[PDB]
């Protein structure tokens, strides 16, 4: 069944379940007529409904799978949409010229999961989780870089082989790249060279209109990524939906130690 | 106003928000509200400072030094023993 860590939402399971999600009015209580609009623009982002999967059967249990767990159900879901889309193609036979639309990048924007009470209200217990989010924006940052695929060199010979971040973190192996050679003297990181990706910085009031009164609201920066980026201007009141996220901040200064009250910001998957 | 009758101080500031207790008694002296017209003067426009005020204030005395002849040559004379 390939359990999958704590988040025990397991691979080869709910991607079938959301394989026969398919063609659905329903209920209802679109779904392919727009996913068939979708495939001829080659816009990617497929914006989704939510809530589809709720009160509908089966899939109930994977609403609660990526309310509760949203990482790995948003990736997951992406594969299957990407391979319903490889299996929308096999249907009409040969489309498009041909397998290079499949190959081109895909991905699931889930909106208004439940409706969340404000920032304030917010519990230390849920960090992984859909956050609803409404307030205007003070200000929108200058775009900061983001490593995607990292390049290294050496003095020897020199060698252009690279190695991929994936988590947030960079190894670079000591010694060495090809062949060999070795030496064991340091790594060259070029800084230009390798990939990057868009990340902006959202900052967000918490509802001016809701407020202790007269306490001054408080600030909520969340992050976005790649297409949102910069797809917004400012003071703008409506709504934001992503998965919430507490991390370390390096305090004093220095030292290489941690200030041990995690800072929180929201990755906001999507925004309408 | 809101001191003297009411009794109490109230603070929507920022802030803390809160009605506090003040019930303190007062005392209060003024001038002649501009021109020594003090005595002379009207049992209005005098005062200067209308309106609920003048009632706030349980007692209003008038201190015009105005003889009263006879009276000042007493308080010269008493001032006079003082000093000593």
């Amino acid at each position: 069944l390939r359990i999958i860590w704590g988040t025990n939402v397991s691979i080869q399971e709910c991607t079938t379940n959301f394989r026969n999600f398919l063609m659905s009015f329903k209920y209802k209580f679109y779904y392919i007529k727009q996913l068939n609009e979708m495939r001829e623009l080659g816009t990617s982002n497929l914006n989704l409904d939510a809530r589809n999967l709720l009160a509908y059967k089966q899939t109930e249990d994977l609403y609660h799978q990526l309310l509760n767990y949203p990482q790995e159900v948003i990736s997951i879901m992406d594969q299957t949409i990407k391979d319903c889309m490889v299996s929308l193609i096999v249907d009409n036979n040969l489309d498009y010229d041909l397998d290079e639309i499949e190959t081109k990048f895909y991905k699931v924007r889930p909106y208004n999961v439940g409706s969340c009470k404000g920032m304030r209200e917010l519990n230390p217990n849920d960090i992984d989780k859909l956050i609803n989010l409404k307030g205007l924006v003070l200000r929108s940052t200058p775009v900061i870089p983001d490593m995607k695929v990292a390049f290294f060199k050496c003095n020897v010979c020199d060698h252009t082989m690279a190695v991929e971040i994936d988590r947030g973190v960079i190894q670079e192996p000591a010694r060495c790249e090809r062949i060999d050679c070795n030496e064991p003297n340091s790594m060259s990181l070029i800084h230009n060279r390798c990939s990057f990706a868009d990340k902006q910085v959202i900052k967000l009031q918490e509802t001016p209109d809701f407020v202790p009164d007269g306490q001054t609201p408080h600030s909520i920066s969340l992050c976005v990524y790649d297409e949102l980026v910069d797809s917004c201007r400012a003071g703008d009141r409506i709504e934001v939906t992503g998965t919430f996220r507490s991390i370390p901040i390096r305090a004093n200064s220095r030292q290489r130690v941690l200030k041990s009250l995690y800072k929180t910001y929201v990755d906001v998957v999507h925004v309408k | 106003h809101e001191v003297m009758e009411q009794q109490t101080v109230t603070i929507a500031k920022a802030g803390i928000h809160t009605t506090l207790n003040a019930r303190c008694s007062v005392i209060a002296a003024a001038n002649p509200v501009f021109g020594q017209y003090d005595v002379n003067r009207d049992p209005h426009q005098n005062i200067a400072l209308p309106d609920s005020l003048l009632s706030r204030f349980d007692l209003l005395f008038v201190v015009t030094d105005d003889i009263n002849e006879i009276r000042d040559r007493s308080i010269s004379e008493h001032v006079l023993r003082t000093h000593r």
